[PDB]
């Protein structure tokens, strides 16, 4: 069962959704300054 | 007061070099260690 | 029962998920749920077998890493493994594409890239060839050209 | 009477032990503490201490900063940033980072920068005649 | 039997400690070691398809992954290795592989003569 | 219904294993920190044992106030940094209710991030990348340089740590820091010989390097302490939680055969 | 099907809950499971209809946060998600009300709250007036004149 | 569809992580009571007004109650303004302007 948390969209697939977007949208702010 | 403190330094400078110095004359049997259990990891805000 | 009857009737069975419709990518592919009787290294070549396989490796590892994401957080991976989440989401954005019935939709042209372009292309986003792009450029372009030109626009905007 | 405490960020040499005399290089001077001396606090430079146990054997040790307090009640808190057994350092190293702290100060211009170079300098003369 | 055995109980382990993965650098050497033969076992299990093999190749690759002469590699050559060293078996050993082959068991001088040919193999490996 | 059961115990699963590989981790992590813990309190205790037997006791009417708090950039602690931050915020209240300017110092993220929406008007500087390698000396004479070379010549400070009692218990201690002007204008001091300004200046700077070498190598194993009990704690929870849902799907299960066979058997009856 | 079928018969709807029985909460109504028609601003009020919205809204948001406090405590939440927590647990208990006809298996005398003083107690829960009470303070009153009675007499 | 497509992009960009001030903006900017259909012309100076920056100056408390005023404000002074958006379909960039000033003005008076 790899993957079920985020899967089961609960209050902690969510939260991982929001963690991922916060820290690539940062990434990609990061990485297009330098570009 | 010594000249690094005239010119503006501080003893925790002082202490850096002084530490740093000490370990680079480490044979390296024990310089890996030392630089490691010895450095810096925080950044500043 | 019907879909399940059916799925034996087929040569290469193509599975579109709600979930990946819900993240914007589309087609709506499952990348971990669609199989072909031909994707044989002995039908297809070893590259083109080499690059699908690592990518649905690379997409298998994402859904395994998603977990301790959701409980870790994003800043506590290895840097492999944020390596690894890096490289997955661009796989991701690059699986999609840009349909030509679609510009009522979506709005941006239609692309229809040959085979070893998408190969090329996936094989290197693998590589690590493009670590320093930012994810979103991958999504909803043709070939990898488009990826670094989408690239150098947003740079130039953003 | 005189209760020593040595001690590193990461290892402790003394701790309250029973010495009869300990040898310190400080900022204004080296100096020798046996009990009963006047209380004093100073802040150290690289070179050795050692340490006399109430048997007569001594105990090197080469330390590159620190603190020292000898206080009212006989006790002595010797803290080291970098405390360091002779049989960890090489003659060779120090001399070769003496020699390039000497071409570096030769070459600086600035004036923090070039006591830094003259306090690398300092460390590894006193390095140099500590080890041989 | 006798390589199987091993390589079961330690495939048990690894399956036991398996979840402190993408921790286990941070962990005892005991877990660290169990990660790490799994890893390397469950890498030697992996097979291509149409392509049966023989059990006397078998037994020298299972023997080549629990007796050790896999940990200090890495995971993604293994597979690498388990072909390259099938191949040179096959080519400069064929007396060892038809001996075990014949007798069904790997006897001492058959143990000592895979453990000769797996460590000059390793030896000389890339 | 059956499939959002099994989805959320399959999403419970994973949580529960997570946890359990997250409270060995911190276990491994406390191993270390309370080992490279005591060679540390004799060097952080011994170098305060001058204020103790001079007992130091810093000015009343003094104005400016340094307040550091030590945690860490790491969460899932418990109530490490919380402790932190309410200590913080009762000094800050108390101190400039008496008219002292207070500027505040976070090492470790999470206090910066939890005092940053409140008092930012009274900060300093903050510290990140505290948490993950333990600390070090280096660590405590940087943050003592970017304490020195800030121009902030404050008049009293304290430092807010988590000092740690047993694998269960930390404590929130509050440890003082002296200013030049302090140590040098006690009377006690003068049974010292062979002091001027000078070395009093370089003293107490290493003195600072010192209590926050201390401070971090306390709260460090606090704070490893507190994340294991944590871990356990959420696995334990997340074991609860699984077992009421594992009923909860045997019953559900049960429930889809019996109408299933329902419908079968009255479709079979109208015929 | 029943209780299914019966729902489109009604005008209001008082739906009691086991889970909220088990709290100790009596009346066991669940209050984001219970409708009503006049329930709109221009019949009770905008008074009326804002208190009972925001009730309902950070009773919803508890609901919401339950997860993560059942598996990860409640250390692991910010400081707003803290206060919606403790408002909507001191608005759970301030549901709760003793019945004269529950006085007979209960000791508690029964309470007949005015329309008005419910109003006027949830709103002023809702403001954070009573944010330094403790939440045991609103269980088994009638107006928020007896619960902050009960906290005088509590500490 | 000009102010529609640009407020279903930003709202799915704050569903991702829930930028976020103008994705409450826009969440609280879709709220509406009951019985009152708004006219199409209204409804795009409201989405315009909510999704060219002129709403996250405000809390998003207070935004709805904006929102009426900014109705009431525009049909009554410039009823010129939503007839040409309702004639001609779309909106022109000389009355993109216009309602940018309207608009803008509104919310320094605000």
């Amino acid at each position: 069962g790899a993957g079920s948390i985020r899967e089961a969209g609960g209050a902690f697939g969510k939260r991982e959704q929001a963690e991922e977007e916060r820290y690539f949208r940062a990434q990609s702010r990061e990485q297009l300054a330098a570009l | 007061v010594a000249y690094w403190r005239q010119a503006g330094l501080s003893y925790i400078r002082y202490s850096q070099i002084c530490a740093k110095a000490v370990r680079d004359a480490l044979k390296t049997e024990f310089k890996a260690n030392a630089e490691k259990t010895s450095g810096s990891n925080v950044k500043i805000v | 029962p019907a879909p399940a009857t059916t799925f034996a009737h087929l040569d290469a069975t193509t599975v579109l998920s709600r979930a990946i419709a819900e993240l914007g990518i589309y087609p709506a592919v499952d990348p971990l749920d669609s199989t072909s009787r031909i994707m044989d290294p002995n039908i297809v070549g070893s590259e083109h077998y080499d690059v699908a396989r690592g990518v649905q490796k690379i997409l298998q590892d994402y859904k395994s890493l998603q977990d301790i994401i959701a409980i870790l957080g994003m800043d506590e991976l290895s840097e492999e493994d944020k390596l690894t989440v890096s490289r997955a989401r661009k796989i991701q954005r690059f699986l999609s594409q840009p349909f030509q019935v679609a510009e009522v939709f979506t709005g941006h042209m239609g692309k229809l890239v040959p085979l070893k372009e998408t190969i090329k292309g996936f094989q290197q986003i693998l590589a690590g060839e493009y670590d320093h792009l930012p994810e979103q450029a991958f999504y909803m372009v043709g070939p990898i050209e488009e990826a670094v030109a989408k690239a150098d626009k947003l740079a130039e905007e953003h | 009477q005189m209760s020593f405490t040595f001690a590193s960020p990461t290892q402790v040499f003394f701790n309250g032990a029973n010495v009869r005399q300990v040898d310190v290089p400080t900022l204004t001077g080296a100096f020798g503490i046996l009990a009963a001396h006047v209380p004093t606090l100073q802040v150290l430079r690289p070179g050795l201490v050692v340490v006399h146990a109430e048997d007569g054997t001594t105990s090197k040790y080469f330390v590159s900063s620190g603190s020292i307090a000898v206080n009212a009640d006989s006790s002595v808190q010797l803290l080291a940033e970098e405390a360091v057994t002779l049989d960890m350092l090489d003659l060779g190293a120090a001399k070769a980072n003496l020699e390039k702290a000497q071409a570096e100060l030769v070459g600086t211009a600035d004036e923090a920068t070039r006591a830094e170079i003259q306090i690398r300098i300092e460390a590894n003369e006193a390095l140099v005649k500590a080890l041989e | 039997k006798q390589v199987a055995g091993t390589m079961k109980l330690e495939l048990a382990q690894y399956r036991e400690v398996a979840a402190f993965a993408q921790f286990g650098s941070d962990l005892d050497a005991a877990t660290q070691q169990l990660l790490s033969r799994g890893v390397r076992l469950t890498e030697l299990l992996k097979q291509g398809q149409y392509s049966p093999m023989a059990i006397e190749e078998q037994v020298a690759v299972i023997y080549a992954g629990v007796r050790g002469y896999l940990d200090k590699l890495e995971p993604s050559k293994i597979t690498k290795f388990e072909n390259a060293f099938l191949s040179h078996v096959v080519s400069q050993h064929q007396a060892l592989l038809g001996t075990i082959r014949a007798d069904g068991k790997i006897s001492e001088q058959s143990d000592a003569k895979l453990k000769e040919i797996v460590t000059n193999f390793l030896a000389g490996f890339e | 219904t059956l499939k959002d059961i099994t989805r959320r115990l399959k999403s419970i699963k994973n949580i529960q294993k997570i946890t359990k590989s997250m409270k060995m981790v911190a276990a491994a992590k406390y191993a270390r920190a309370e080992r490279e813990l005591k060679p540390a309190r004799i060097y952080g205790l011994g170098s305060l044992a001058l204020y103790e037997k001079a007992d130091i006791k810093g000015p009343e009417d003094k104005k400016k106030h340094l307040l550091i708090g030590v945690s860490s950039d790491r969460g899932l602690c418990g109530a490490i940094h919380s402790s932190i931050a309410k200590q913080m915020k009762s000094e800050v209240a108390t101190l400039t209710a008496a008219g002292k300017e207070v500027m505040l110092v976070g090492i470790g993220d999470k206090i910066r991030g939890i005092l940053y929406r409140t008092h930012s008007d009274q900060f300093l500087v903050a510290f990140k990348e505290v948490g993950r390698k333990p600390p070090t000396f280096g660590d405590a004479s940087v943050i003592a340089l970017e304490l020195l070379n800030s121009g902030y010549e404050f008049d009293e400070g304290s430092i807010i740590f988590n000092k740690f009692r047993s694998v269960i218990s930390y404590k929130t201690e509050e440890k003082p820091i002296f200013s030049l002007n302090t140590v040098a204008s006690a009377d006690s001091m003068s049974i010292y010989d062979d002091i001027d300004a000078d070395v009093l200046q370089n003293y107490q700077e290493y003195n600072l390097a010192n209590i926050i070498y201390y401070s971090l190598k306390e709260s460090t194993t606090s704070e490893q302490s507190a994340r294991m009990t944590a871990m356990d704690n959420a696995s334990k929870n997340a074991s609860e939680m699984i077992d009421k849902l594992t009923l909860t799907f045997n019953r559900t299960r049960q429930a889809v055969i019996t109408k299933e066979l329902i419908e079968i058997i009255s479709g079979a009856a109208a015929l």
